[PDB]
């Protein structure tokens, strides 16, 4: 599970939920959505990711350099995650009505899902880092 | 904390 | 560092 901290001022934490929401939108809207409708949902995931990464970069200064590292670690990974979600989405768009019509959509669901899981692991490291740097406070 | 429940919601 | 991400973000739409 996740740390229980004071989330009221945790912009990281909120950006994670939003991203998870966007990812969740995608999941149970692919079956319904048309090909041009794919760009929009993938865009929101992207949008909430850049929000997220921005609020982590704002923090990265005030925290330990061994954590700066695996944070920057998964931050890199998340870009690689979005890259794949876009490209699988483009495939899915271009391969509506062909052999791997469905197979490309499975790949979108995978890519977004693993994006959500990584974002969580980002939150987790961030939580630990705040603790390790006397920065964290218990739920209010 | 309840993001965990949001998380298992992805499954 | 944000240069790689807004590259992908520009590409769609």
């Amino acid at each position: 599970p996740t740390a229980n901290l004071d989330r009221t001022d945790d912009l990281v934490y909120l950006n994670v939920m939003e991203l998870v929401r966007a990812v969740l939108e995608l999941k149970n809207e692919l079956a319904q959505l048309p090909p041009e409708g794919y760009v929009v949902v993938v865009k929101n995931v992207g949008l909430t990711l850049r929000k997220l990464i921005g609020s982590v970069d704002d923090l990265l200064p005030s925290l330990p350099s061994s954590s700066r590292t695996e944070i920057e670690g998964t931050q890199k990974l998340l870009n690689k995650d979005l890259a794949e979600l876009i490209n699988k989405m483009r495939l899915a768009q271009q391969n509506a009505v062909t052999s791997l019509s469905e197979e490309c959509k499975r790949q979108m669901l995978t890519a977004s899902h693993t994006l959500a899981v990584d974002a969580k692991n980002l939150l987790d490291a961030v939580d630990q880092a705040k603790v390790l740097a006397n920065l964290a406070h218990p739920p209010a | 904390r309840e993001l965990d429940e949001l998380m298992a919601s992805l499954s």
